[PDB]
């Protein structure tokens, strides 16, 4: 998930938005 | 060790600044 | 607890610590 | 929703935890 | 203190509210 | 390493938020 | 992506988010 | 500056990109 | 140094900032 | 206090550093 | 690990803070 | 830079105001 991606590797906003509703 | 909580934190403030009015679930185990 | 006005980024701040590994929804528009 | 509960007016522990998972 | 408690381990809401004043 | 010093960025907003107007003290070496 | 109007902590924080490595400016004065 | 455009106004990725260096 | 006004978050990151070590004491009801 | 001091009025680094321990 | 970039979300707000409207350049590969 | 100076130890107020414009 996005705890997974984002705390191993740095999440850019348009890897972000991809967990927005 | 709390970093992975500490990383939530920001990660929770992007997404609202990300997601504007569309909002989000956040789900840290999923 | 206290009871306050939690509004923006407080307010999600609020729901992260609250909820915990519960996780939350952020769906301002309603 | 959560912003007239807990934004515009003030909402209680209760309150809050309706909007956790 | 709090650092060393809530710095190894995540201090809930409860547990942090014991350093209110 | 500044993680500790990050963690208690996070300790005294989550305090400020938590404790409200009973306000607190924050004592990193207490 | 969401349009809103981004101020203070908000708008650097939006700067550290969109501009990544490049880095940014922030001149408030203009 | 961005305060005009960006605070006091809306800007989007583009505009909020031009302060990027 | 520049002189601003500090209010709820920012009053405590400044706290955090300048005291470091030493700790501070936030009390708002006053 | 620290309130009508820093918030509503503008505190200088000598008068912020009034409420460190 | 992403706590160099959690470091630098960290440090953006305090040059917020402390540069005020003199702003600052934030230069991550400088 | 700022990253190499203050992501290793903590740069106080006074390291960290060098880095303003
Ligand atoms: C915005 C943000 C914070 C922390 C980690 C990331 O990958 C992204
Ligand atoms: C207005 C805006 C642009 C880009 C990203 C955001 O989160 C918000
Ligand atoms: C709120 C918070 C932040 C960092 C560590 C903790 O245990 C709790
Ligand atoms: C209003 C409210 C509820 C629960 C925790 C808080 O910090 C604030
Ligand atoms: C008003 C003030 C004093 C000291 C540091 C700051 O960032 C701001
Ligand atoms: C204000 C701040 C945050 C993180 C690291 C530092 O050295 C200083
Ligand atoms: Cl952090
Ligand atoms: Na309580
Ligand atoms: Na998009
Ligand atoms: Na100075
Ligand atoms: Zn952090």
């Amino acid at each position: 998930g996005i705890v997974e991606q984002c705390c191993t590797s740095i999440c850019s906003l348009y890897q972000l938005e991809n967990y927005c509703n | 060790f709390v970093n992975q909580h500490l990383c939530g934190s920001h990660l929770v403030e992007a997404l609202y600044l990300v997601c504007g009015e569309r909002g989000f679930f956040y789900t840290p185990k999923t």
